[PDB]
């Protein structure tokens, strides 16, 4: 139902990232691009509660960035709404996530999304 | 198998009086 | 079956005086008949001279020299090792231990006495070296000895102190072939029995032990032949430095029965301790989670392998748990805790082995939290409750379970870093809108009093659900 | 039985005939304990046991009946 | 069981008879491993044989009484 019992059943049973994008299909009917139900935020909330981000839900935040699923520009929000900065663990995590998508960082549609990458930058 | 093992209930008991 | 072709023959037979007539033919002109006694000394009645011929039978199944000189006194005969039943020493002890195992029908305990006190003295030296070297291992423990003492002088402590956060440990002196035993630990479940009081008659195996010993090596190495605490720093030991000494061509030993589990750190820790490289060859290192449920498997074994894929089930009373113990999980460095199993500690005089067994007491305790999880119930895929739990090593001697907040959805990881042997730190891990579930003080206490996993598991949600 | 049996294998080890036919004078002892005077099977010497102890039941009980009875008054 | 009793005897007898025997003629764990079950198993059957006798002088003792209560009834 929640996005947030939907990503902790996939830590419950453990499923493997593409198996996780199949059944976060099937959840939810509506795609609404998965920003709209803000994926990014509740994938960052449930793998940074630990000293250490557990690797299963970085492992689908990451392919969730590298699949399109979720825009850059939610992901560079829901990062900079972190902070806490006494742990180097989750920033390391975070710096290895905006690793992967800078230097590319090109949307591809609507202007507004584009607007709000620059304001994600 | 199905079965709390009796040294595990020992300890839960002890855990339990413990902190009243 | 071939018993009954033996009895046609035996028909054939009663179809033997020559035969003994043949016998005492090639009487006036070995290995098997030895054999068949040694088989058949099961059937012998209780007589002193049919007692007698199942010791000297003893002897000759363990490689020793038996000789009676009476029906009452018989001695058993090697290079050092010579005791009678009624070198370069007297008899020392009429040791209660080989006398309650031979004044009942209890030989086999014999047997094995016997070969313990071949392993004792089975050094490769030419025999003189051997005395100097059995020395070495007397001046030790006399040094092993002072330290426990000199623990009970400076606390009137008990056992399980002793046992638990002393120095040296629980100290059983050497007794037949029974070697110098050390309990350096005893966990809260292995302490109690379906609750033990734990007065000065404790057993051998409640707990875990290390027995110390000498052993010839490859290398040469100084060791002391002479008690070497001869003044002492009156609360604590003080060793005097060395030469006196010889270069025997062996080290001492801390042989452990069942091998520990240890990991890289702890290696690197303990050749730092020591000074002596542990591993003469590098051994094929393993993720230490793997190391740990076998060890845990194995201490009660079943001819079916568990195949556990790493999740574990526990079965516990007012709940149902399931456990993913998480190999593979990379520490900061970007590998895997990787260790091996350690089963022979080389040190060389006696004021390493406080330090030593401190390390082994800190690794023996994080094993156990790990232990707890290993469990062989199954109660597979049952659809109520079953809280799915995960252990994770984000360091040395940290790791974390995480777990679904008992009231709200979103996860909650309890970090546990085993600081000491009795002391182990915890914090909760919480989203900061969430509910309040313990204190960490509470965490410690259940912790230290139960030592595992799930029992501080069902104390968090018990005390969540209390609120 | 048997120790005599490893008498005579230390015997041979230490070389005899008169421990054999001490042997053999000891089965004959044995047939001498197969005399006594036993031979059915353990069960039908239940059997006969418990079929007696019923007889002396009843034969009891019946004389204790003409005991107690009297026909005339 | 006197049967049993005599078989377990011959067999006893002559087998090691054979087993002396061969030690003989060298200067067998298989056939030794048989006599010590033949041993131990005419050993139990010995005790079950003074077990009987028991039985049998409780019989002897019963049916006295049986004669007594017969004798009685006449």
């Amino acid at each position: 139902v929640n996005l947030k019992q939907a990503i902790l059943q996939a830590w419950k049973e453990r499923w493997s990232d593409y198996q996780w994008a199949i059944n976060m299909k099937k959840f939810f009917p509506k795609g609404a691009t998965w920003d709209i139900l803000n994926l990014a935020d509740a994938l960052l909330e449930q793998a940074m509660i630990g000293p250490s981000p557990n690797p299963l839900i970085l492992s689908y935040l990451k392919y969730a960035i590298s699949s399109q699923m979720v825009s850059y520009s939610s992901v560079l929000t829901a990062i900079s709404k972190f902070d806490d900065f006494s742990r180097d663990l989750c920033v390391q995590a975070l710096l290895d996530i905006m690793d992967m998508f800078c230097d590319r960082l090109s949307c591809h549609g609507k202007a507004e999304e584009c607007i709000g990458l620059c304001r994600a930058l | 198998a199905a079965a709390a093992a009796a040294a595990a209930a020992a300890a839960a008991a002890a855990a339990a009086a413990a902190a009243a | 079956l071939s018993k009954m072709s033996s009895l046609l023959e035996r028909l054939h037979a009663k179809f033997w005086s020559e035969t003994i007539k043949l016998v005492r033919q090639v009487m006036e002109k070995q290995h098997l008949v030895s054999c068949l006694e040694t088989l058949q000394k099961a059937l012998k009645v209780t007589s002193l001279p049919a007692m007698t011929d199942r010791l000297e039978s003893i002897a000759r199944q363990n490689g020793l020299g038996s000789h009676l000189s009476a029906s009452g006194t018989e001695c058993y005969i090697t290079s050092d090792m010579f005791y009678v039943e009624v070198h370069h020493g007297e008899n020392p002890v009429s040791c209660p231990e080989l006398v309650q195992q031979l004044r009942e029908k209890n030989f086999d305990e014999f047997s094995k006495h016997l070969k313990g006190l071949v392993n004792l003295y089975n050094l490769p030296g030419d025999n003189k070296l051997k005395t100097k070297m059995y020395l070495a291992l007397q001046s030790l423990e006399q040094d092993l000895s002072k330290m426990a003492i000199m623990y009970w002088k400076a606390t009137n402590a008990g056992p399980l102190d002793k046992i638990l956060h002393g120095s040296v440990g629980y100290l059983t002196p050497r007794s037949g072939g029974h070697l110098m035993n050390l309990k350096y630990y005893v966990s809260p479940s292995d302490l109690l029995d379906d609750i033990i009081l734990h007065e000065n008659n404790v057993s051998r195996s409640l707990g875990m032990n290390a027995s110390v010993t000498i052993e010839g090596t490859s290398a040469v190495y100084k060791l002391p032949i002479a008690p070497l605490i001869m003044g002492s720093h009156p609360v604590d030991n003080k060793w005097t430095p060395s030469f006196n000494s010889v270069d025997l061509p062996a080290c001492f030993f801390l042989k452990f029965p069942q091998p520990i589990p240890v990991s890289r750190a702890f290696v690197q820790k303990l050749q730092n301790c020591t000074g002596i490289p542990l591993f003469e060859t590098q051994p094929t290192y393993a993720p230490l989670y793997e190391l740990i449920t076998q060890f845990e498997l194995s201490k009660d074994p079943d001819p079916i392998p568990l195949n556990h894929n790493m999740r574990f089930y526990a079965a516990l009373p007012g709940q149902q748990h399931c456990y993913f113990l998480n190999k593979d999980a990379p520490l900061p460095d970007g590998r895997s805790l990787q260790g091996t199993l350690v089963s022979k500690i080389t040190f060389q005089h006696p004021g390493r082995v406080p330090l030593i067994l401190n390390l082994i007491r800190h690794q023996v305790a994080y094993n156990t939290l790990i232990g707890s999880c290993v469990k062989r119930t199954i109660l597979k895929e049952d659809s109520p409750g079953l809280l799915q739990f995960e252990v994770c090593p984000l360091s040395e001697s940290r790791f974390s379970v995480s777990f679904q907040h008992p009231v709200n959805d979103s996860l909650v990881c309890v970090v546990m870093d085993v600081q000491d042997s009795t002391h182990v730190s915890c914090k909760l891990y919480k989203g900061l809108s969430d509910a309040l579930i313990c204190t960490d003080d509470f965490i410690a206490k259940v912790v230290q009093r139960c030592m595992s996993i799930p029992v501080t598991m069902r104390a968090i949600r018990r005390k969540a659900e209390t609120i | 039985f048997l120790p005599l049996v490893h008498n005579i294998i230390k015997c041979m080890d230490k070389d005899q005939d008169l421990n054999a036919l001490k042997s053999k004078f000891q089965e004959m002892r044995k047939l001498i304990s197969t005399m006594p005077g036993i031979h059915l099977s353990p069960e039908q010497q239940q059997q006969q046991l418990q079929s007696l102890r019923e007889q002396v039941r009843t034969k009891n009980e019946l004389l204790q009946k003409y005991k107690s009875l009297c026909m005339f008054e | 069981t006197r049967e049993r009793l005599l078989s377990a005897l011959e067999d006893l007898e002559v087998l090691s008879r054979e087993l002396i025997e061969m030690l003989a003629i060298s200067r067998e764990n298989q056939v030794l491993e048989l006599l010590i079950h033949r041993d131990g198993e005419f050993q139990e059957l010995m005790k079950l044989a003074l077990n009987q006798g028991k039985i049998h002088h409780e019989m002897q003792v019963l049916e006295k009484e049986v004669e007594k209560r017969d004798s009685d009834i006449q």
